[PDB]
């Protein structure tokens, strides 16, 4: 805060299953379950992981890449939820 | 009105289910208010009469100098009316944070319009979702209270004020 | 929802033919962190295409997806009342419509009731009964 | 119709031959009952193409209606 | 109320010490049309002194202002209760004072009925509780 008390807390998210891996209760098949794996974690892989479909160790480069957006999001948690001439007038007069 | 309230019209799904004359005859008794930032609409308090939606702007609700909830572009607050049909008290303030538009609707227009439409209501009964009720007060407690009964384990004739308790058990 | 699918599967094909080669589907699944049996994604291609040619379209996509759905019971029932009485499957139901199947299934009404039932169900005024105007008159 | 059912409440022999008298060219409360010709093609055009319990006795309703 | 007397004992005290002389009771009480016996006034220097070295502090003066207040009953009754109930002593009742005194006390209600009471109590909306608004409950 301005008084820099800890006031709120933000808990920012994204979708990590076809990254790490697949484990379903039940599900129609393991493509289906892959595919709804896929279709989950879209905004993740698509406007994140552009050309990373093209290069292999996703897990490597775009998911650290993904944690260093979330970490340079938490470099721009700074507002802290607070509000954020005369010489002018005689440069004017002058 | 329509025009100016499309603001409200094309982005609620409580309101694209509802004839043009419904449409219009709601539009002619929405207010328009560019709350100032730091400015509160509904003081903890202040009587609840007039569900307000959001169209632009961030608000702050404070329940005992605490931010309850942070509504955004879109939201609705104030509370159902046609549910309750009872006037209530504001449980909490509730506080702009930027230049915030809304627009407001008494609940009696709008009690008029929705015994005129008699269909549209219930479906506006059905798809209107409350962001805030400003008449149920939400019970908490702080963590400053919590730490005070850690310390109290330090510390660690009430037969005139029990039964004022059991009053309780009997409220 | 059904079609907003497919920009993913524009994800999914790298080549950009509308057909999912194996190799696009080893490089996306290498991409995932995994190192899977490029085997395993044969039998995957080939319990997922129904073309059985090493390459599905979204079409052979489709059953699967729907075979996927697995919705509620009320909101299938629901939309298979909404199937068979949009006949044109515009998602609008036609006072013609409502005729027809009048007619075929076998309650038979007068005009005026056709009319009546196409005045209640409308809300917005448009001749016509939406989802929703659909599910308003399936919930009492 | 405020003004009107007050004079009318006030002039109360006027009234009558008020209401003997004046027609309404069109009653913008009854809702006409039509169809239209394009629907009656569509119909015609049916000839071609020639689980309903659930929803037969909401029509049974209509019944009830 | 309790704490204004004491400007008169800024009258009392001619010294300015914090300790009222036998020569100052003289002077004020010749002061006062009348002429005391001295003997006397050091034997109500004894009995009003808790310190007994011929002057007495304010403090050892409140024990005898206490025996004098000779008050209402309700009053100290509800005066005892909003003390045992201000653990703090400072005139407020948090909403974790009344849950101590109910743990304590015995009537061990929910957490929701300690935010009813506090609610139900409070008109001003400070989230505690005032001897007025205490009074208010300890009336019905």
């Amino acid at each position: 805060n301005e008084q820099d008390k800890v006031v709120l807390f933000l808990c920012t998210f994204s979708d990590i299953t076809a990254f790490k891996q697949p484990i379903e209760d039940d599900s129609c098949k393991g493509w289906g379950k892959f595919a709804r794996l896929t279709r989950a974690l879209t905004s993740s892989r698509g406007v994140l992981q552009q050309l990373a479909p093209s290069v292999q160790k996703g897990e490597n480069v775009h998911k650290h890449s993904r944690l260093a957006e979330v970490l340079q999001l938490g470099s721009d948690i700074l507002p802290q939820y607070k509000q954020e001439c005369v010489f002018k007038t005689t440069w004017d007069w002058i | 009105c329509v025009h100016l309230n499309r603001k409200v019209f094309k982005e609620h799904p409580a309101f694209r289910l509802a004839s043009d004359g419904c449409l219009r005859a709601l539009a002619m008794e929405f207010q328009t208010v560019h709350c100032a930032p730091g400015d509160l609409i509904y003081h903890a308090g202040e009587s609840v009469d007039s569900l307000c939606f959001v169209v632009s702007g961030s608000l702050e609700v404070i329940q005992d100098d605490e931010v309850v909830a942070i509504l955004g572009k879109g939201d609705v607050f104030g509370d159902v009316f046609w549910k309750e049909a009872t006037l209530a008290q504001s449980c909490a303030n509730v506080r702009a944070l930027t230049y915030c538009d809304l627009h407001v609707i008494k609940r009696d227009a709008l009690q008029k319009v929705l015994e005129f439409y008699t269909a549209f209501s219930h479906s506006f009964s059905r798809n209107l979702i409350l962001t805030y009720n400003l008449r149920k007060r939400i019970v908490f407690r702080k963590i400053s209270d919590v730490k005070r009964e850690e310390e109290e384990r330090m510390k660690r004739p009430d037969h005139p004020v029990r039964r004022l308790f059991q009053r309780f058990r009997q409220q | 929802q059904i079609a907003e699918f497919k920009e993913a599967f524009s994800l999914f094909d790298k080549d950009g033919d509308g057909t999912i080669t194996t190799k696009e589907l080893g490089t996306v699944m290498r991409s995932l962190g995994q190192n899977p049996t490029e085997a395993e994604l044969q039998d995957m291609i080939n319990e997922v295409d129904a073309d059985g040619n090493g390459t599905i379209d979204f079409p052979e996509f489709l059953t699967m997806m729907a075979r996927k759905m697995k919705d509620t019971d009320s909101e299938e029932e629901i939309r298979e009342a909404f199937r068979v009485f949009d006949k044109d499957g515009n998602g609008y139901i036609s006072a013609a419509e409502l005729r027809h199947v009048m007619t075929n299934l076998g309650e038979k009404l007068t005009d005026e009731e056709v009319d009546e039932m196409i005045r209640e169900a409308d809300i917005d005024g448009d001749g016509q009964v939406n989802y929703e105007e659909f599910v308003q008159m399936m919930t009492a």
